[PDB]
């Protein structure tokens, strides 16, 4: 029965958001409920606490991509060359197109667990100056904890 | 001094790896004691939930002047039919192999002056369901007297059917004072396993 | 034994007891839903402390009673679900048994008691759960239903009492 | 006599399937009997149990390839952009063309050993948007166990 | 701090290597006692078989 | 010694014994093949338990006998191979000796006994192996062949006997 633990049931890598940028940028409000298979597993508990793990795959079609993690309460970019992309307080990762970036974000909630929720935001741009690049983000819940099991959604 | 082997720079979605933190030195909001922490899903499928065997969809109707007749009858496939929407079947649809024992319960809701004798027959998988009250008592069953005990529990043996029948028959007709309903519940015994999680 | 007394309140079954308006369970009625602590915002001394203090924390003891004879038929499902005033709301069901619940089958019993602790993701909050009463098996012979809520282990904030010294 | 052990006799890497995709996808029912040299060694025992080890070589001719392992009883893709390619329950591997992927699958049989048999399926697609890519899969049996030796096939 | 030597990223078919599992935490169907387990082929060529001499 | 008795059955050589129909080994006959437990599906009490219980597990003891004088020539190969009813089937051979076998050379012996255990990839299954009798050296002087199968160490399922309580 090792497959029924919440550590094994919820802690596996799914694709939460897929966008496509040009060389301008794309921002994303973090919502694990974007994927209906992961929402249907998450709406099974009332309160839930987990660290995050983000794996990013960038692929070209016809370079370096900056993956900036915006924490909860910080401002998102409106243009691809705003001051927020150059801010030291937003941790941002630089890796090549065709390769993959991978990092982990701790529990950033304001309560002791999330209630089924602003987890931050991901901002994506291509660093090179003056190609169609697809960015795929894959989220993995780690050290998962859940309370108050709820009835599954039927309709 | 090392040499890189095949499968380097690979992207395994199922490969659990430790990682660099993006917000180092950050102290997260501390954990408080919230009640009902669930460490395992085998804790929540153990809860008895109603079976939509027919609000009227959860009520099994009984009617007077019926003897040697059948009340209800069902297969035990826990992935289709009447078990498809219950909490047990909603979590079983997440795995491929269950392999455990079940708990089937019944509850009578009629007036205290009413009385009837029902035979609850269980036919195991591979055999044919009963078609008369005599064939039903000649198989595995419990003679349930509604007059004394208003709620009964029967544990279906461990099956691993990835299922058999379970029927109810009127031994005597329902004696009503001058329709009533049965409520059935389903859950899993503490020996219930679950394996190979799918979508 | 059979006369639980708390403060100036006294209840019969087999920090005070607040007894809400008796609902009439007709044969064509659908159910009821009450929010906590919202059902007690107009209830005397609790309503004074609820509007006086900003943050609070309390557990509750809920008694649901149906005065009736041993001739009535039908069954009610009393459940409290985490996540309209004293009146409450005059309204899948099969999966609501995952929550702390209890059935009132008039053939056998006529009372149901549920003790709810403080269930929230923060240790204190500004005054979370909802008591719902659903007729599953219909009423075959109306019957009055009386609900009594007793808030217990109630704690409040140091604001309104800390000195600036 | 270290070459006669079943650990040395059956546990060596052979090519079980070779296909060619375009940028759409190719699925494969796992059958170690596809190669007549490996079938002729496997039909020497009645029952046999082994963990698998898959090595994949992708080569171009005129990019990133997703190698998805479908477990026994799960559905295969019908188009290259189905929901099954985005399902968290099917473990899938992303690596570059010209390079090689390599992973291991445990004993997924329903009995205590295979009887000479559905071992799952491999699904292959090229991740990039709008070249001829050849995919070669090489299987290696590990921790091999066999029972009831049979007579070799003659005809 | 390392330097990669020659023969890195190589694909040896005869190179026995340990590997990451694709179905981690999965408990496989357990092993039961089936009779006649053969650990070595030197056990089966030891059996007398007919010779097609005619 | 020479009178093995099991239940209401008694056999002579040098849970009961089931004796199948005697085959006539002519000089132009090719061999015979029986499936287990399929050869015993119409055989009395075993056939009742075979059709009553879904899953089962049994070992078998097979005796093959050729009543003859010491003047007949020829040789039969009795083998049981893992992976038509009581009658069985009236039908490379050199490599079939890898399986548990025994030769009946009429010059020296006239009986062959094979004890088969339960050989399957699951611990219990719904009622696996086949007994085959092949004339290798031809019959030079017909001869009757009598086959006696005794199922032993037979176990069955808890279904048909577990109570729902």
């Amino acid at each position: 029965g090792s497959e029924t633990d919440v550590e094994c049931f919820l802690g596996r890598a799914a694709c939460v958001h897929v966008t496509e940028i040009q060389n301008l940028f794309n921002d994303w409000k973090i919502n694990l409920s974007s994927l209906v298979q992961l929402r249907k597993k998450l709406e099974l508990f009332t309160y839930v606490r987990f660290d995050s793990e983000y794996t990013i795959l960038a692929t070209a079609s016809q370079l370096v991509v900056q993956a900036m993690y915006v924490p909860p309460g910080a401002p998102n970019p409106k243009e691809w060359d705003d001051y927020t992309w150059q801010s030291a307080s937003n941790p941002s990762v630089f890796f090549k197109v065709g390769d993959t970036s991978r990092f982990s974000v701790p529990y950033v909630g304001l309560a002791s667990a999330y209630n089924c929720n602003h987890m931050g935001s991901m901002a994506f741009r291509i660093v090179n100056e003056h190609t169609l690049v697809k960015i795929r983000v894959y989220h993995r819940a780690k050290h998962v904890e859940a309370w108050i099991p709820r009835a599954p959604r039927a309709l | 001094p090392t040499t890189t082997l095949p499968g380097s720079g690979q992207f395994l979605t199922t490969d659990d790896r430790q990682s660099p933190s993006a917000l180092p030195n950050y102290e997260p909001t501390p954990r408080i004691h919230i009640p009902g922490k669930v460490h395992n899903l085998l804790e929540i499928i153990q809860v008895d939930t109603l079976i939509p065997m027919n609000v009227n969809s959860y009520l099994i109707p009984l009617n007077a002047n019926r003897q040697n007749e059948q009340v209800f009858g069902t297969n035990l496939f826990i992935g289709d039919g009447v078990f498809k929407t219950t909490l047990l079947g909603e979590i079983v649809q997440y795995y491929t192999h269950w392999s455990g024992s079940l708990r089937f319960s019944l509850m009578y809701t009629g007036p205290a002056l009413s009385s009837a004798k029902l035979i609850l027959a269980y036919t195991p998988p591979g055999a044919r369901g009963p078609q008369d009250r005599r064939e039903a008592m000649l198989g595995t069953h419990v003679v349930w007297d509604i007059g004394l005990q208003s709620t009964i529990v029967m544990t279906i043996p461990w099956t691993s059917g990835v299922a058999g029948f379970l029927s109810c028959w009127y031994q005597t007709s329902l004696i009503l004072p001058p329709q009533v309903y049965l409520l059935s519940f389903i859950s899993a015994c503490p020996d219930f396993k679950l394996r190979l999680m799918k979508d | 034994v059979q006369q639980i007394t708390l403060g100036n309140s006294t209840i019969t079954t087999q920090c005070r007891f607040y007894t809400l308006d008796s609902k009439t369970w007709t044969t064509g009625s659908k159910g009821w839903c009450w929010k906590l602590p919202d059902a007690l915002k107009d209830m005397g001394v609790f309503g004074q402390n609820m509007f006086f203090h900003s943050l609070g924390r309390s557990g509750y003891t809920v008694h649901v009673q149906c005065n009736a004879t041993k001739f009535h038929s039908g069954c009610l499902l009393v459940v409290v679900i985490p996540e309209p005033g004293e009146r409450g709301i005059d309204l899948l069901l099969g999966n609501l048994l995952i929550f702390p619940h209890q059935f009132i089958n008039l053939r056998t019993n006529n009372t149901a008691t549920i003790v709810i602790p403080y269930i929230n993701s923060v240790p204190i909050d500004s005054m979370n759960v909802s008591l719902m009463v659903i007729p599953i098996a219909p009423l075959t012979v109306s019957l009055p239903i009386t609900v009594t809520i007793a808030p217990m282990c109630t704690e409040f904030s140091g604001i309104r009492s800390k000195s600036i010294v």
